RNA sequence: GUAUAUUUAAUUUUUAUAAUUAAUAAUAAUUAAUAUAAGUACGCAAGGAUUGAUUAUUGAAAAAAGAAAGAAGAAUAUAAUUUA
């Protein structure tokens, strides 16, 4: 028990890095259909696709919180999964340990735009960034979202070619 | 944006109908004749008690059957509305009339003769009625039992209807077997050939004597589960005799 | 014309009552109904509804009325009341909820309070001079005012004395008694009409009569049954100035009964005319009276 | 309890449903919908499910700074007829990517049109066999 | 985060330095000479109390 | 979540307020007339060793003989001074002080439109019936309890419970089914009978929602107050002091009745005005059932600033009077609607243009 | 302070033939109406009375016009120019006949 | 019954007993003959600075039972059309709002020739009020 | 024995409390009451209140009860120009509670006059009366009530001339 | 209404006794003056009290006249 | 303009600046924050006398040599922290004449002196008086 | 730290009507992204801040005066859809 005599929670970190709804009757993570601020952000463990000519193929996220909402007030660590391999430099040479940053391209869940648009893609989408913000792969496999539109993903958006 | 309660959430029994965009989830086709959810909201029937909702669809179809065969009723607490409904379904898919509506009353009901009865007199006794078939009263006399409102639940335009013409149900027949009472300007009326028929059949498996050992035995049979007031299967006496036979049979003739 | 009238007879013709001027913006009906027939209505329906609508008829129409309207408006209205009784106690639920019951006034009394309210506002704020003017309606008033206990509204909601109420005098934060509490009802009218007695013309043009129901009607209205001192100074000394200069002239066993009301007045309200006690004791041209 | 939760004032326990009938919602939701007609914002409507699903929508998404060009299919239509309160489904499909989204009409930046006049049923259901399969894949 | 105390009329919520400026030191008024210190203080002064002749 | 700190006017003390203080020239009070001096007392044994008794400073004199010369002689450089002498008159609307009531109307519906831009805004429809201002209050005239009470819809005779009939009659108004009260200032009085029209309000203004929330009964923990400050103790282990809880604080989230309640949403902004079927649309969804009598009141302030002034606009203070000549019978619904300019200033789905990648214009 | 009674549960409309005009109309109307009412004030052979006895008609309107109809400046976006709107109505015309 | 809340109940009768007295003044004074009512004075010393140099405005208003009971009366002027033709707009644009972007200067590199008349950042951000002596927006 | 009824009389309730000067009870007599003026000005706050509840809770007359609660009405004007000794103005605290747990309330005399001084001399009346009855509600109250406040030197009970009250100091 | 260089500039916060006038061309600040002749750019106390001023002609030549027992002077009073 | 970001004034998640929501009982200004260092309430208004300093209310009476004469004994107010920044009183208003200039005569033309900060503030013109009138020239001495 | 009493939550069912005072939920939520200022202040130079807006963090709440043992629905979302 920490600090004797008046006993807390230890989970105070965790609070700052996660955002959680207070699930009462007035306040719910709702399915992402009934309009913007409805949903929930991936948890830490999710694991999503990448898509780029980097070598990796899997990446489980690390931030405990990650939606399109915020791809931009937020930094969305991720390491590697399942890398893929060849039978023959940087974009194919990652492992299945390495830590890079993610940027959000396409939710599974119902994302809801405020203009009333609805969307569902079938794969969780991210790509490999390296911690200056700038893109391991090439090019893009996939389209990203309006949220992947912002300054702060410029060279996502210089490789990415289409958006939704 | 969204609204500030989001998703399907239960309210209070009486409680108002807000237009907030929200995804309606319905079991079925509620708008269905004879299939209608059961629930306390408004949009629902009452859902009296039942053990399951099974019971509860087994109990709606047995008070509709009953309700054709004869067409007053008597049901305890929140069951009487949903009677009242359904039998106002029944009379909506009568009149539709259509094969489909009579093999869907098929499945619904539990008597085919009754279904025939229903379908052959209900289009003619409500072809001028617009929406509102059957009344349900609401009885001062509530049961001893439980203490539960009970409700007569009728159907209207009596004398338009064939088999069901000059009844008066303000106190039944002396046997339940026997046919019921007859209003005395109603007295020479005559019942349709096959209904009269039917109950005949079904009234003499009471007039015969097994069933008078069978009602020996259910006097037995709650003495010694515990109901006080049933006397001695000594002391009974059976229901039908040779000379209340004969008497019943001659009203019979009389009535026609 | 867009439709028909559908004719019907004059008994059943809906009258007495007008429109605003300003019908399109202004929706409000006034009523021009005849005080006559107010009190006829008032008189001879007394259910609680039919009471109340007179009544609020009376107060929309106190403006337009006259003296001698006023005084039978007055007259009319003060019949169900009594002297010892609580005036505007009409009280008719019982809500016992909590444990201790209270008993809810129905309609009527905010009819007399609208009525009050009412004249006040015609005899104060629009046309004060009327009071001045007329001393008849003066008394009137302060008659009504101590048959009806203004001064006292806790007895307005009291349903026995061994439990007086505080309805009318308690008030909480959270929301107790604050549409039944701190009403100034009379309060404005009573200190007008103690300024207009303090400021006399009024007295000069009242009767020995008229100022003696006048002191009988301010000590009946004030809620310990006494007088304010300077008004009654006041109405004293003006009452002793007119006996000892009438009382050389012509005098009348009438004239003798008011003199011996007024001393009794006096004596109620708690003072003592020694002047008067002395001239009764000493006079003998005519027997007291009780 | 030194707080309270329940209101039992007239003003709030007091409802108006009896007196509605005197204002039609209905035409004052269909005049919403034709002034939405005239602004452009959308076009009339009156289909039945039959006969629109499988139907080809060109989707032009009006953001910045290249639209958004879609073409897709018909999944579902909430409304037969023309209104405020409709919305259509629509499964694009681009080199790799799969989306189905819920569209509103009414909104002046997403300009959705059914290209063709009829639809099939049999593509539709195709369609949607394609749709499951990439969802369950994913 | 306190539970009680929430009468701003008595626990207005300003801080200690907000306060201090309004916290009073040379009050003018009310007073803090009682009526009975005034003849004292004269006496101390040492002046007195001459006839209104004088 | 809060700003208390921005929240606080220029700090003044009444000690400053001198004649070394004052903006303008300092004027004394001698009863009726106004003087540049202390009112001189005029028992001379009342005057104070080393108290100087002015009777014509030059200075002052000069001083505020030039400032009146120039105020005179220059109003258009010199306009922002004219309130020093010339305060506005009463009874006209007043940008600090003026207080409008305002009125109740029935949520009619809900439904969905659409900014100039690609932004949605969930709308529900109140529908104003019959309103008219029922009562003026005030509590013996004490200032700033003028109340006006304002009707919501007309309703037979054999509707309403006997007090409330009897209520009705004595007020002469048309019997209403309900009436609500609105705490004004004596200029924003209107007279009993009025009507209001939907246009009372702006299209574009802020609107505080008063109304009763849906009544979801008795509910446990987990759906009201639903997630699933220190009395004494011993930091350091110097000694053993404490005080633990010996009962439940009246503060404790418990299962109770959650449910009907009057609920007040502040400063929703309003969206569309339709005063031919009298409809008002406000950009938000309510957590009320269809027909509750909703209460319109018009918001004050935001973010520090007054809703009615000269940058935005004036209201119809008190209310909306409908000009003579119009005839709602003569025009369509849609002739009679207005509409609100955005709320937003982007397209919400994407970003502003400095935090926008690329932008097409 | 009230209105009268309900005098009316069934409702019909009357129109003339298309070619009248609307003052026409307006006048058939306020005559009828007027015929009615006095017939109806009578009463508290002629048409009007037997249309108020026998019959048992008990009231007569002339309601204001369905203005309720659109004006379409404006069709998809596209204001509709005087002239465009003018040879609409020549076509629709030419059509009709 | 709470200390405050027994006092309260004690005296909030008694001070509107003592406002009784206060307007029992003035109806003496008016029922001796001097209809006017009273008159409160008009207050010229409204406008201050404060002890940190910054501007400080008293607003006073003044109730006029006659406004009051003409407004309670007669019924207000009919609305102006622009009031309920144009919206409230629901934005506040800024009282100095920063506009770098001018063609007078050729070569708008040069910073010496732009106008002084126009805001600067610095104004645009400090002019959160209307100007000193005025107070309406 | 007698019974005092578990259903009193609540603040909450509609009836409301009473005013111990309006009620008539076998302990209550206002016949025997005299009015007294006091003049706060330049008097120490404790010592106004002392001497003043003196008067209030009838212990000046040689007919006094501690049952019967009968006391003379004193009018106490000028309590603005209280005077106290020194900085106890400011250092003097005035202290309440609330139920809740927060709930403490610490104030100055300073707080208490600008929000209402006669508020502060019926704190001060009302330690004098708890000094003194303490164990009844009705005693604690009853005096409490027979005492007027008033800051300034205008008062309505000019029509039941109050005496001035004389009176020394310990000194 | 619309934007105004009144909206733009703020004037100076100083009290009409500091104010040397209030002509157009005094509106501004005094270090004004020394900011444009150097071309070049760049509080009360808790009881800030001050003595009455007097005109300085009268003020540095105060005749000596009195009355019965106060000082008459063209302007003043006094008590001496 | 238009181009600019303006601050959000209907709807946002940042604080909306109404302190006075659920602090201020009855009618309420929209002047902001006319009750707020009082403590953010409107109660205990009908209090005449309050803590004063010197110059502040009560003090009007009692003699302080700079007050006596820089503050009028009418204008004095209410405490430090219960500062009068908005007071509602009913009434009558009366504009009392402003003050007469005096020793002037009548009809007199007098000559304007337009101060200017272009002249040295040292120079004797700025402290020279703005309104010259040919009565206040003494021309004994020789002065123009 | 194994439903009694206290305690707390809520209720005591349309109250035409919140608030004179008692008590009571939110005294700088930091932080993160982008832009303005500005490529300015400053710095030998490379370099380069302070800083009120937008977004993210999604919710927004008022106790005390009227008549009472059926279903606050004559229950199939209309306070009568014609109805015999």
């Amino acid at each position: 028990k920490l600090p004797a005599g008046k006993p807390a929670n230890k989970s105070w970190f965790r609070h700052n890095l996660i955002i959680r709804r207070k699930a009462s009757y007035r306040s719910r993570w709702g399915t992402g259909a009934e309009g913007y601020g409805t949903g929930v952000p991936f948890s830490d463990q999710v694991k999503l696709h990448c898509v780029d000519n980097t070598n990796c193929k899997h990446v489980r996220l690390i931030s405990k919180a990650t939606a399109e909402r915020f791809a931009h007030c937020r930094v969305f660590p991720a390491v590697a999964h399942r890398v893929s391999v060849q039978r023959f430099v940087s974009r194919h040479r990652v492992k299945p340990g390495n830590i890079y940053w993610v940027c959000l391209l396409s939710r599974r869940q119902t994302n809801t735009r405020m203009s009333g648009l609805r969307t569902n893609f079938d794969r969780n989408t991210c790509i490999l960034m390296n911690d200056q913000r700038v893109p391991l792969g090439t090019r893009v496999m996939y389209c990203a979202g309006r949220h992947v539109n912002h300054k702060y993903h410029l060279k996502a958006v210089v490789l990415a070619n289409f958006f939704v | 944006r969204a609204p500030p309660v989001i998703g399907c959430t239960r309210k209070a029994r009486w409680a108002g109908i807000d237009d907030n965009p929200t995804i309606t989830y319905k079991p079925w086709d509620t708008t269905e004749p004879l299939m209608a959810d059961y629930g306390w909201t408004r949009g629902k029937l009452p859902k009296f008690r039942a053990r399951s909702p099974f019971h509860r669809q087994q109990i709606a179809r047995r008070m509709v059957t009953e309700m054709i065969r004869k067409d007053y009723c008597i049901v305890g607490g929140a069951r009487a509305p949903a009677l009242r409904i359904l039998a106002d379904h029944v009379v909506e898919l009568a009149k539709a009339g259509d094969t489909d509506s009579r093999q869907q009353l098929a499945y619904f009901l539990h008597d085919p003769l009754m279904v025939d009865k229903a379908f052959d007199e209900y289009p003619r006794r409500f072809k001028d009625m617009n929406a509102k078939y059957a009344m349900m009263t609401r009885l001062k006399s509530r049961r001893r039992t439980d203490a539960v409102a009970m409700y007569f639940v009728e159907y209207k335009n009596r004398d338009m209807s064939d088999n069901h013409k000059g009844e008066d149900y303000s106190a039944g027949p002396e046997r339940f077997f026997l046919p019921p009472r007859i209003v005395e300007t109603e007295k020479g009326i005559q019942r349709p050939p096959h209904m009269q028929m039917a109950f005949d059949r079904w009234a003499s498996k009471f007039k015969t004597e097994e069933f008078h050992h069978w009602w020996r035995l259910r006097h037995a049979k709650l003495r010694y589960w515990g109901v006080r007031n049933v006397p001695h299967p000594s002391d009974v006496d059976p229901l039908w005799t040779e000379k209340e036979e004969e008497e019943w049979h001659n009203e019979m003739l009389a009535n026609t | 014309p867009s439709q028909t009238m559908s004719p019907c007879s004059h008994e059943e013709e809906m009258r007495g009552y007008v429109v605003s001027r300003d019908y399109p913006l202004i929706d409000r009906l006034h009523c021009t109904r005849s005080i006559e027939e107010l009190v006829a209505q008032f008189e001879d329906r007394p259910q609680i509804e039919s009471r109340v609508a007179a009544l609020a008829d009376m107060a929309s129409t106190v403006s337009f009325r006259s003296d001698e309207e006023l005084l039978r408006m007055f007259t009319a209205i003060s019949a169900p009341f009594s002297v010892d009784g609580r005036g505007l106690n009409f009280l008719t639920v019982k809500v016992s909820k909590f444990g201790r019951p209270y008993y809810v006034p129905n309609s009527l009394l905010p009819a007399y309070v609208n009525l009050v309210d009412a004249t006040t506002i015609a005899l104060v704020r629009e046309q004060p001079w009327r009071l001045s003017a007329s001393p008849a309606l003066f008394i009137q008033v302060l008659q009504f005012m101590a048959l009806i206990k203004v001064f006292e509204p806790n007895k307005w909601f009291t349903f026995s004395d061994h439990a007086p109420s505080n309805r009318a005098d308690y008030r909480h934060a959270i929301g107790v008694n604050h549409s039944t509490a701190f009403w100034g009802t009379g309060e404005e009218l009573y200190d007008f009409m103690v300024e207009l007695l303090r400021v006399p013309t009024m007295l000069d043009l009242c009767t020995r009569e008229q100022m003696v129901d006048l002191l009988s009607g301010f000590c009946g209205v004030m809620p310990c049954g006494k007088a304010v001192g300077d008004v009654f100074k006041t109405i004293t000394d003006a009452f002793l100035r007119r006996v000892r200069n009438d009382i050389s002239g012509p005098w009348s066993a009438h004239d003798w009964a008011i003199v011996e009301r007024m001393y009794l007045v006096t004596v109620l309200c708690d003072a003592g005319n020694n002047e008067i006690l002395q001239l009764l004791l000493s006079d003998t041209a005519s027997p007291r009276g009780p | 309890g030194y707080t309270r939760e329940r209101t039992n004032r007239h003003f709030f326990v007091a409802r108006a449903n009896a007196f509605f009938s005197r204002l039609p919602i209905a035409r004052v939701q269909r005049s919403l919908a034709m002034e939405a007609v005239r602004e452009g914002r959308m076009r009339p409507w009156k289909y039945t499910k039959e006969q629109i699903l499988g139907a080809p929508v060109t989707c032009n998404f009006e953001y910045n700074p290249r639209p958004v060009r879609l073409i897709g299919t018909v999944m579902d239509a909430h409304t037969e007829e023309t209104s405020i309160k409709g919305g259509l489904k629509v499964y694009a499909r681009n080199e790799e990517t799969n989306m189905m989204l819920w569209i509103p009409p009414g909104n002046p930046k997403l300009r959705h049109e059914v290209t063709s006049t009829k639809g099939s049923f049999q593509h539709y259901l195709d369609e949607r066999d394609k749709w499951d399969e990439a969802w369950i894949t994913g | 985060t306190r539970r009680g105390g929430k009468n701003l009329a008595w626990r207005p919520k300003m801080s200690e330095r907000t306060l201090e400026q309004f916290v009073p030191l040379h009050l003018a008024f009310p007073r803090r000479h009682p009526n009975s210190w005034q003849e004292r203080q004269f006496h101390l002064l040492g002046y007195v109390k001459w006839p209104k002749e004088i | 979540r809060t700003d208390w700190y921005r929240c606080y006017p220029s700090l003044m003390r009444e000690k400053d307020r001198d004649m070394y203080h004052c903006y303008y020239p300092y004027l004394f009070d001698h009863g009726d007339k106004m003087s540049l001096y202390p009112k001189i007392p005029e028992n001379p044994r009342e005057w104070q060793p080393e108290q100087l008794q002015t009777t014509y400073d030059a200075i002052r004199e000069d001083k505020y003989d030039a400032f009146i010369r120039l105020r005179e002689k220059f109003p258009e450089l010199y306009q922002d001074t004219r309130a020093w002498d010339n305060p506005p008159p009463f009874g006209e609307f007043n940008m600090f002080y003026s207080v409008r009531f305002g009125m109740v109307g029935v949520k009619a519906f809900t439904c969905k439109d659409y900014d100039e831009l690609g932004n949605q805004f969930d709308c529900t429809a109140f529908w104003f019936p019959d309103n008219q201002v029922v009562k003026h209050s005030t509590r013996n005239g004490e200032v700033g309890t003028d109340k006006v009470y304002v009707g919501a819809m007309n309703v037979p005779v054999e509707f309403h419970k006997p007090h409330v009939a009897a209520f009705y009659k004595a007020a002469g108004v048309p019997v209403k089914h309900v009436c609500a009260g609105f705490p004004i200032t004596p200029d924003a009085y209107a007279p009993v009978g009025t009507k209001l029209d939907v246009r009372h309000f702006k299209p574009g203004q802020e609107v505080t929602i008063t109304f009763q929330n849906t009544d979801y009964g008795f509910r446990g923990v987990m759906f009201r107050h639903g997630f699933d400050g220190d009395s004494r103790w011993q930091r350091r282990p110097g000694a053993m002091g404490t005080e633990g809880q010996k009962r439940i604080y009246p503060g404790h989230r418990m299962a109770g009745q959650t449910g009907a309640a009057a609920e007040t949403y502040q400063g929703v902004p309003v969206w569309r005005i339709d005063y031919k079927n009298s409809l008002i649309y406000l950009p938000t969804l309510l957590d009320a059932d269809v027909g509750t009598y909703v209460r319109f009141s018009d918001t004050i302030n935001t973010k520090g600033l007054t809703l009615w002034n000269e940058h935005r606009g004036l209201p119809a203070f008190p209310t909306f009077i409908p000009p003579e000549d119009e005839d709602l019978s003569k025009l369509a619904t849609d002739e009679c609607q207005l509409k609100s300019p955005p709320l937003y200033m982007y397209f919400r789905d994407e970003f502003p243009a400095t935090q926008l990648v690329s932008q097409a214009d | 302070y009230a209105r009268r009674p309900i005098a009316a549960r069934t409702m019909m409309d009357v129109f003339l033939a298309e070619d009248m005009s609307l003052d026409e109309i307006v006048n058939f109307g306020r005559l009828s109406l007027g015929k009615l009412q006095i017939a109806l004030n009578n009463l508290r052979v002629e048409p009007a009375q037997l249309l108020v006895d026998r019959m048992g008609i008990s009231y007569c309107e002339i309601p204001s016009l369905d203005e309720s109809d659109y004006v379409f400046a404006e069709v998809g976006g596209v204001a509709v120019t005087d002239e465009e709107a003018e040879r609409v109505a020549q076509r629709w015309a030419e059509r009709c006949e | 019954d709470s200390f405050k809340e027994h006092y309260h109940r004690v005296h909030l009768p008694r001070r509107l007993a003592l406002q009784r007295y206060a307007r029992q003044q003035s109806l003496r004074n008016a029922a001796k003959g001097n209809v006017k009512a009273e008159e409160v004075p008009y207050k010229y010393n409204r406008w201050w600075v404060n002890e940190e140099h910054e501007f400080v405005h008293q607003y006073a208003f003044v109730e006029d039972p006659e406004v009051t009971k003409a407004k309670r009366e007669t019924l207000p002027p009919v609305t102006r059309e622009n009031i309920w033709k144009e919206p409230q707009q629901t934005f506040f644009l800024p009282f100095a709002p920063y506009v770098r972007v001018v063609d007078y200067p050729k070569d708008p590199d040069a910073k010496f020739l732009k106008p002084v008349n126009i805001p600067r950042w610095k104004d645009y951000m400090q002019r959160t009020k209307p100007v000193i002596p005025r107070t309406w927006y | 024995a007698p019974f005092k009824s578990v259903l009193r009389r609540h603040k909450h309730h509609p009836e409301g409390l009473p005013l111990y000067n309006d009620m008539s009870k076998q302990w209550l007599c206002r016949e025997g009451e005299r009015w007294w003026l006091l003049d706060a000005r330049g008097e120490q706050l404790p010592r106004v209140a002392a001497v003043a509840a003196q008067y209030i809770t009838g212990q000046h007359r040689p007919d006094f009860t501690p049952g019967m609660i009968t006391g003379d009405h004193v009018v106490i004007v000028n309590i603005k120009d209280v005077v106290m000794v020194g900085d106890q103005w400011i250092r003097v605290p005035i202290t309440w509670q609330t139920a809740y747990p927060g709930g403490k309330y610490r104030i100055r005399l300073t707080d208490m006059y600008e929000r209402d001084p006669c508020m502060l001399m019926w704190w001060f009346l009302k330690d004098e009366v708890n000094r003194h009855f303490v164990r009844k509600l009705k005693t604690r109250i009853a005096p409490l009530e027979k005492a007027w406040l008033y800051e300034d030197s205008i008062h309505p009970h000019a029509d039941k001339n109050p005496r001035p009250l004389c009176w020394t100091d310990p000194e | 209404l619309s934007v105004r260089t009144e909206d733009f500039f703020s004037k100076e916060a100083i009290s009409h006794a500091r104010r040397v006038s209030w002509a157009p061309h005094t509106t501004e600040k005094k270090q004004g003056a020394f900011a444009k002749l150097a071309r070049s750019n760049f509080s009360f106390a808790q009881e800030p009290y001050f003595e009455e001023e007097i005109e300085a002609h009268r003020k540095h030549h105060r005749p000596d006249v009195y009355i019965y027992k106060y000082n008459v002077s063209p302007t003043h009073f006094s008590l001496r | 303009t238009v181009g600019l970001l303006p601050a959000q004034l209907a709807l946002s998640r940042k604080p909306r600046l109404r302190p006075h929501v659920g602090n201020l009982k009855g009618l309420v200004y929209p002047l902001p924050y006319y009750a707020m260092w009082r403590g953010n309430h409107n109660k205990y208004t009908y209090n005449k006398s309050t803590v004063c300093l010197w110059g502040e209310g009560d003090t009007r009476s009692m003699y302080h040599q700079h007050y006596a004469h820089a503050k009028c004994p009418t204008d004095y107010g209410r405490g430090g922290r219960e500062f009068e920044y908005l007071t509602v009183k009913r009434g009558k208003m009366l504009q009392k004449p402003l003050p007469r200039v005096q020793y002037v005569a009548e009809g007199s033309k007098p000559v304007w002196l337009f101060k200017s900060w272009h002249t040295p503030l040292s120079s004797p013109s700025m402290w020279e008086r703005e309104v010259q009138y040919a009565e206040h020239t003494p021309e004994h001495i020789g002065a123009k």
